[PDB]
């Protein structure tokens, strides 16, 4: 692949750089090896992700792009961005810059950009057609069609229940089955992992084993102070049945509906987390990984 | 380097690859069965130097 | 109402102060000579063609077109008396333009074009001779090597050396800076390009550098001095023509 | 982070000299390091709170822009002001200066300020308006609308299900019975080891422990090739609840009826076997023994 | 809409790059001096008429009329700063024109014409001194003799000889290149006109040629060196004025 060696500054204008010329149809070949300099010295963007930022066409307002840089060395301040379809979209002069951003999920912590540079895109035998940006239309049509499903879905469901009105009243006389099912769900809500979902964020890249225990009146949780409870040290310790579900650095702990406890989330600086609501404690023990954050699941 | 086998439908596809790449890269800098430009190492076998050898020590 | 002083697009900052701000009625109309530079050549012509003996960089003078106006002729005369007093300087002065604020020129007032003795609204021009034709940017402190895009070779301002070994031998491939029997065992060496040499705190001009040392060193876009023997802090200013 | 060094005076009539250039998208990085000098000597602003005053174009009033500087050394006349979101809001050519006041409470006493310096802000990909769905937008505007569609969409769905529940659930004496049963039927189909049985033949004479995991879009199982799926390297990993049954050199693994998968049986060199049906993969990990054969149980 | 850089009919290529491509708003309007050349004469006048002592070929300078324009005066200043940095060169640079792409000139930026400090759409010129007034075409490698239509006598670039007899005596009728006690029995020797001489692989600048040898040889349209004693490979570039 072709390498274009350039030095870019954050504090000085990038006018003295050579002519950066790239071909229109080049796929992943045309790479821009850039040295990041700040006040004459190389810049350390350690902990920050570099981005290629191409500004839209002033005339039409089309052609804006922000791309994650794959290969880069933060310690010495070098990056090797390979031009993409969106980068060599417009044949001719282009105005772009590199931004360095540290993002914590959705929120921005810090971001620093290099001074704008100019590059030219040469005409190729091939000319890639671009779809006129419609992010707003696509997003709202999806929202429109989903709300149409809610409107039509409520009407069709009411039509269904009301048509089967007599059947639903004559299904169970008195409540012989209802009283039986209420005894089944009583045990399903405490022995089977039911409706209670807790999320545990970790530092590990793998799937750590989580063990959950439930107990009342442990040290410092009793209502009338220390050693005021009936059983000193804590009551009966219940091993909570779990249905573990895993994502990158996230553990979805599904637990029975009886163990539902919304209290204070206390994180000890290791593989242990607690949910304390008055006297009731729900303990979360994790093996071979450290817990970073703990919260009740929300869609 | 001790590396794990990569196959289709592997539990932890990306994780295994990362550990394999890190294990190989570790041997490129220090230890393993390769001679490095840094550190004290022991070499075995008949080594034929066709070029010029310079010793400063 | 408010009598606000007007500062034009291509205004001149002579010794940090604006003349249009200094003198009421003064206005900088145009500034010429800074946008384009000419070179001096020494040519030794022969039978076919001719070889260049030497390339010189002449000191450029920037022409300043101005307009000074006042209704009262007595005040107008006093206004010029203030203008002249400010311009006529014995030493070089730092010059910055309102359109090119990044750089700084270093010149002095030279000659003024003929000025009419009527109208009460006079338009003239005066020239400012710059001994150094380069305009310098901000002052930068860089460790060991210069990696910045330098359009012209730059003579440094200060070289702060910090030894680690026996002797000092600074090199970049072209220039060799020698200091035999130097202060070994971590001792600072200042090499102030726009003055003299220093050793730790005290001024040491006689002993500091060796006989075959360089003080005419120039920094290119890729100048490297980095070595395990010394920790250098280069202090330079970007020079442009 | 990027620093900008300026030596500001209070006596020297500069007015405009002393340039500082930043850009729109530079959250908490680009900071101004200023040295305050009076009559050639550093000025001590002890007892006076420094302020960043900005004279923004087409956004003037009585309090055009004023922000308190937090990092400062009044003894030597040095300060460090980090440009805020408000500071970077005004894209263009602006004028700024630093104020120092000894405010008592409401009314001020002493307030000295530095000379004016040029504070210019360059546009970013975020500040520049771009054309989408035949309308002009900025990033922040679309990001707000999209996140609003997500927030309101989920609230609308949460209510759709809840309202449709109370039609069948509360409006009927025997309809509660119907609804409860479907819920129990699903928990038993997903969390309880029921309708799915798989046989694993081994070399061991004992009872080897088997661990079962289910995941979609695993490495090299995606529909449109490698790295074509929404989550690279496998989606969500579900720890399959199992009921173990043992015979001589045979392990009967009982699993919930939802994890029923009839696909290709792949045996790996060790105590590991996979069942792959397009994207859906069912993993079998056996400890202390080697799998020889694997097949779905038949009667 | 596409912001395509425009390349005019007579565009100049300074060091392989187009200035109009480099600088947005730059455009080469006209280029003068290349189309017609003047000669220098040494005349020894007498009673009737006057005889020409010597005919000299002066180094010609090509004046380049350009136009640079930008709405913003700050950017325009920066545009010139880039133009100067690119033009001002310490060594000679290869120049090619958009209308005469076949040949290549070798010059350097000399003097820039006066530039106005207003309008925001500037039109002026600059001279480019070519030390060698000949434009050089493609490099050609011909065996023994040159039969190509040469408009001007050309100094070669490399002369590759391959011996067959005892000694070397290259001749065309006017120039005689002699090498006594040469490497007999098929030995290649390079005579690099734009540097030094080579023997087989090693550099032999001191001994290769004899005292009465020629290195000022010029090739005409009908120059023949073909001989049974040596196999020559002439390397030359067509020179035009």
């Amino acid at each position: 692949m072709t390498e274009h060696f350039i030095t870019l500054s954050t504090t000085e204008p990038n006018n003295n750089i050579g002519i950066v010329k790239l071909r229109h149809a080049d796929v992943n070949s045309q790479a821009i090896v850039a040295q990041i300099v700040e006040n004459g010295q190389p810049k350390n963007f350690e902990g920050l992700q570099p981005f290629f930022c191409l500004m839209a066409q002033e005339a039409t307002g089309q052609g804006v792009s922000e791309e994650s840089v794959v290969s880069f060395d933060a310690k010495n301040g070098t990056l090797k961005y390979v031009a993409s379809d969106n980068a060599l979209q417009f044949v001719g002069r282009n105005e772009a810059y590199f931004s360095f951003r540290k993002q914590e999920g959705g929120r921005w912590i810090e971001q620093f950009s290099t001074r704008t540079f100019h590059y030219i895109v040469e005409k190729s035998i091939y000319s890639q057609p671009f779809k006129d940006s419609n992010y707003w239309w696509t997003f709202k049509e999806l929202y429109r069609i989903f709300n149409k499903y809610i409107e039509d879905g409520k009407k069709s469901w009411e039509q269904f229940v009301e048509a089967n009105r007599e059947i639903l009243e004559s299904i169970d006389p008195g409540g012989v089955l209802l009283a039986k099912v209420i005894d089944i769900e009583k045990i399903v809500n405490e022995k089977v992992p039911a409706g209670f979902k807790f999320v545990l964020e970790h530092d590990s890249e793998y799937q750590p084993e989580v063990k959950v225990t439930s107990y009342k009146n442990a040290i410092g949780t009793e209502t009338d102070g220390f050693d005021s409870g009936p059983v000193f040290g804590g009551g009966t310790i219940y091993n909570v049945p779990v249905s573990l579900s895993y994502d990158r650095q996230k553990v979805y702990v599904e637990m029975p509906k009886s163990y539902t406890l919304a209290g204070d989330i206390i994180l000890i600086d290791d593989g242990t987390l607690l949910v304390i609501k008055e006297t009731q404690v729900l303990c979360f023990k994790m093996s071979d990984a450290k817990i970073t954050k703990g919260y009740v699941f929300v869609a | 380097a001790s590396i794990k086998k990569v196959y289709r439908g592997m539990k932890n596809g990306a994780e295994t690859i990362n550990d394999d790449l890190e294990a190989i890269n570790s041997e490129l800098t220090s230890g393993g069965n390769v001679v490095h430009k840094t550190g004290d190492e022991t070499i075995a076998g008949k080594k034929t130097f066709t070029g010029n050898v310079e010793v400063n020590g | 109402y408010r009598n606000l002083p007007f500062i034009p697009t291509s205004a001149m900052s002579y010794d940090g102060a604006w003349l249009e701000e200094l003198i009421e009625g003064y206005q900088t109309l145009a500034v010429e000579g800074r946008e384009m530079y000419s070179l001096s050549f020494e040519t030794q012509d022969m039978q076919v063609g001719g070889v260049i003996t030497n390339v010189k960089y002449p000191p450029r003078e920037l022409t300043i077109k101005y307009k000074l106006e006042d209704r009262d002729p007595r005040v107008l005369q006093e206004k010029f008396d203030t203008l002249k007093a400010f311009l006529i300087r014995q030493e070089d002065v730092p010059i910055i333009f309102n359109d090119d604020l990044e750089y700084t020129f270093y010149g002095r007032f030279k000659t003024a074009d003929n000025v009419a003795g009527d109208t009460n609204s006079i338009i003239s021009s005066f020239t400012v001779l710059c001994s150094d034709p380069f305009k310098h940017g901000k002052i930068q402190s860089v460790k060991n090597k210069v990696i910045e895009v330098l359009p012209y070779p730059v003579k440094p301002d200060k070289l702060s050396f910090k030894l680690l070994t026996e002797g000092l031998l600074a090199t970049d491939g072209n220039y060799r800076l020698k200091s035999s029997q130097a202060k070994k065992g971590d001792f600072l060496e200042f090499d102030f390009q726009t003055g003299d040499t220093f050793l730790n705190g005290k001024v040491n001009n006689n002993l500091l550098d060796l006989d075959s040392d360089f003080k005419n060193i120039r920094l290119t876009t890729g100048t490297d001095f980095s070595s395990s023997n010394y920790e250098l802090t280069i202090q330079y200013r970007k020079a442009v023509l």
